[PDB]
């Protein structure tokens, strides 16, 4: 893993996108790795970790979202790619697009034969001021669900400790979609949206963490 | 809304340089201030159409010039103090004309949320400034001299009177002018200025008055030239 | 770089009016296109932007529409406010262009002039030269003949007018005739009059006076 | 900021007020909210207006939270209402202890 934790290979932090589409038997986790993009936390961190290294693999398939009335590809100063402002290659930064931002109801259904995990974000603002400058409404929500699962998400505005010049802060989810199931993401705001899936696998991969060189 | 002034206009010589500035103040949505939009600037030469010269991001990127004024004129910004500004060398004479900041209503960057849009997007000025006039000429500023325009009886027509002030031989463009300091604004006319033969301004500031009030009220015009420093109260009473 | 005309170059219309004004690009710009009003010596305001959407805080009586090539800005019942010029701009693609500018002017009732003469100061006398102002205020339409007379004696080449846009509220127009002469030929003299011939008066107008009087 | 080589302990809380009354009464804001956080983590609470049991006269509660902080970060209070504060922290230790339930006496 070099610079770069597993889970910010998947999110697609710039400095870690050389692990695009990688596979693994073991990933091995330096203790220099660093995050260098937007700040981020991820409730039950251990367990996307460990699903992840589980399954594998990074291979991501891009589906073809539709986003009606609002911005795309937002980004960040916090996390340059190349010489301009960027953000996580796997996630879109969704804003208003003119004054409002409207109610995005979108489906994505699972129409192959494996397990596809999605990785998506909720944004807590610092302020109010941001809130409304980016979503138009004063608080939002993202719901996301399949035909037995949903989780819902509001995002908390208020400041967090100053991160690459940010109090603000992503939070980061997932959902898993089986075959002949569907997705539903539904938000009026504060909806960092996947941009494809990552496709699962069973098998003998897993994680360690090691600062031991590696030898042939 | 956000709101735009600029300055730093007057006469200069071919060849030489200046700096235009701009300040944005007020808010839109969100509280937004001019650093979270793009800026460009438009200028307008006399009696002619609009034209675009520059465009400048929100963080300061993205940077484009009308060929007119490529590899001559430098666009740049300041967003800790919501100022823009624009630097002009060798100008030539064709350069004369008000210059506008204009800011484009699509929200560029969000500093608190660490938001960057990712392209640019130029749409439209929602908000301009009231410009500021540039004029390259060889010819040295001149301060107007202000006359009253003086109401006499038997002046009136209509039921009411006249009054005004008469701002001649000045150079150059523009004066502006109010009157009682911008207390009487009703009635007031301030006439476009004409060149006359000698390549000086003259320009006349009439307004109609009740004959009654007149007598009661003290009216003052207050004329202003940039270029020349020139700020004039003058006080005009009948013969 | 895309060229914008707008048709036509002048419009004059009446107050309640339905007006119609047009914009063609050399190129295809799909709707990023926008409209402005310029008020004379004021800076331009936004109307309409992406071809069809109403600013905030713009009047509903504007509505842009079209698209390609072909766009229209319509004022549904033309007001006196309305009067000044107004451009369309392309953002296609840089740099950005603006039209022409198609200028409104309102046709309305004849409105004869109110006038006055006003002698030079004595500051400027003091100084050798002497400006004798004419003024017609409020009136329509624009065309007027003003004629200076010095004792009786029709003065030209020596006089100069200036006639401000056509008012926001009433569409009216006001002038000013200035005849500029040297202290020493405005002492050698007595009488001045201005003769205004305009369509809203029967006859000729005299407003005059008496030096030093 | 912890500017000290061990672990800190904070423990703070939420007030959850039975009525709208008693929110704005002691608070003025209708909802309050406390944010707690390090430099890496970070809990939002929401309280939660309403009546709970009736114990010691109260029918409202207080929720009890706790966030560590190591050498080098630094916590960051942020709250517009409800917030029990820490008065400090506790030093957190490694080693053998623990706890047991008993009702055992104490012998010599
Ligand atoms: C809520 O309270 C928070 C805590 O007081 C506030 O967060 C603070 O925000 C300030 C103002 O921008 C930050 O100041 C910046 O700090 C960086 C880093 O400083 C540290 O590192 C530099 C370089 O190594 C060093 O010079 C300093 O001594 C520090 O060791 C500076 O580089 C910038 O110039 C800038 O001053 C604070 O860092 C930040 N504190 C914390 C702990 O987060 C926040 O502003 C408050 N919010 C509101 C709404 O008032
Ligand atoms: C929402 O519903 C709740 C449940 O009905 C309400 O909570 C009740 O509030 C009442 C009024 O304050 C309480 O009544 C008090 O009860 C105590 C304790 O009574 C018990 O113990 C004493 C002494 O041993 C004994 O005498 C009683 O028989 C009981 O065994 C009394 O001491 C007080 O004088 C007083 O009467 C209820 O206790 C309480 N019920 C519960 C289950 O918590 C609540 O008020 C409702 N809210 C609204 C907005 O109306």
């Amino acid at each position: 893993g070099i610079d770069c934790t597993l889970i910010d290979a998947l999110l697609g932090d710039p400095h870690c996108d050389v692990f695009q589409n990688e596979t693994w038997d073991l990933f091995v986790e330096r203790s220099k790795a660093f995050s260098n993009c937007y700040p981020y936390d991820v409730p039950d961190y251990a367990s996307l970790r460990s699903l992840v290294a589980s399954s594998g693999t990074l291979e991501f398939i891009t589906e073809g979202f539709t986003w009606t009335g609002v911005t795309q590809n937002g980004g960040s100063n916090a996390c340059k790619r190349g010489p301009g402002s960027g953000f996580f290659s796997r996630l879109n930064w969704l804003t208003k697009s003119g004054s409002t931002y409207p109610v995005l109801n979108v489906t994505m259904p699972n129409n192959d034969n494996f397990d596809k995990l999605y990785i998506w974000g909720v944004h807590h603002p610092s302020t109010n001021q941001e809130q409304t400058s980016l979503y138009v409404q004063a608080s939002g929500r993202v719901t996301v669900s399949t035909r037995r699962s949903q989780q819902t998400i509001i995002p908390n505005i208020g400041s967090r400790p100053w991160v690459r010049g940010l109090s603000s802060r992503i939070s980061i989810y997932w959902t898993i979609v089986k075959p002949g199931d569907v997705l539903v993401i539904n938000s009026n705001g504060n909806l960092i949206a996947p941009r494809g899936y990552f496709k699962m696998r069973t098998g003998k991969s897993s994680i360690m963490r090691s600062d031991a060189p590696i030898d042939t | 809304q956000v709101q735009l002034q600029e300055s730093g206009g007057g006469l200069v010589q071919p060849g030489e340089s200046l700096r235009l500035s701009c300040v944005g103040s007020g808010s839109s949505f969100g509280e937004s201030t001019l650093s979270y939009y793009a800026v460009s600037w438009v200028r307008q030469a006399p009696g002619k159409g609009l034209e675009w010269l520059s465009i400048i991001n929100a963080g300061g990127g993205d940077i484009d010039y009308a060929d007119s004024v490529e590899g001559r004129f430098t666009i740049s910004r300041d967003n800790s103090k919501e100022t823009l500004y624009l630097q002009m060398t060798n100008l030539r004479v064709e350069d004369t004309g008000v210059y506008y900041c204009a800011k484009h209503m699509s929200m560029q960057q969000v500093v608190s949320a660490g938001w960057e849009r990712a392209d640019l997007v130029g749409d439209a000025f929602d908000v301009w400034g009231q410009g500021t006039m540039v004029t390259v000429s060889s010819a040295s500023t001149k301060g107007p001299s202000v006359f009253p325009l003086a109401p006499s009886s038997k002046s009136t027509s209509g039921g009411t009177a006249a009054l005004g002030c008469l701002v001649k031989d000045y150079f150059p463009e523009p004066v502006t002018v109010s009157w009682n300091s911008g207390a009487l604004t009703s009635g007031v006319h301030t006439f476009p200025a004409v060149l006359q033969s000698s390549g000086l301004y003259s320009l006349s500031s009439v307004v109609t008055v009740p004959s009654s009030s007149l007598g009661t009220q003290t009216y003052i015009c207050n004329v202003n030239h940039k270029p020349s420093n020139t700020k004039v109260d003058k006080r005009v009473e009948p013969k | 770089d895309i060229q914008l005309t707008q048709s036509p170059s002048s419009l004059s219309a009446s107050v309640g009016d339905r007006v119609t004004l047009t914009c063609q690009a050399s190129q295809d710009i799909r709707k990023f296109l926008n409209w402005y009003q310029q008020k004379p010596g004021k800076g331009p305001k936004l109307l309409i932007y992406d071809a069809s959407n109403l600013q905030r805080g713009v009047p509903s009586r504007f509505s842009g529409g079209g698209s390609g090539t072909d766009f229209t800005l319509i004022i549904s019942s033309l007001q006196p406010e309305d009067v000044g010029t107004y451009y369309c701009q392309q953002y296609d693609g840089l740099p950005f262009t603006f039209g022409g500018g198609t200028k409104v002017v309102i046709k309305r009732t004849v409105a004869a002039p109110s006038v006055f003469i006003f002698p030079p100061s004595d500051e400027q006398l003091k100084s050798g030269t002497a400006s004798v102002v004419c003024l017609l205020n409020n009136f329509y339409p624009r065309e007027a003949k003003v004629q200076w007379k010095v004792d009786n004696a029709l003065q030209s080449g020596n006089s100069q007018e200036s006639v401000t846009e056509q008012d926001s509220k009433d569409s009216t127009y006001s002038l000013s005739s200035t005849l500029t002469l040297s202290k020493a030929d405005y002492e050698k003299h007595k009488v001045y009059a201005c003769e205004v011939t305009h369509q809203g008066l029967s006859s000729p107008v005299t407003k005059s006076f008496n030096r030093g009087e």
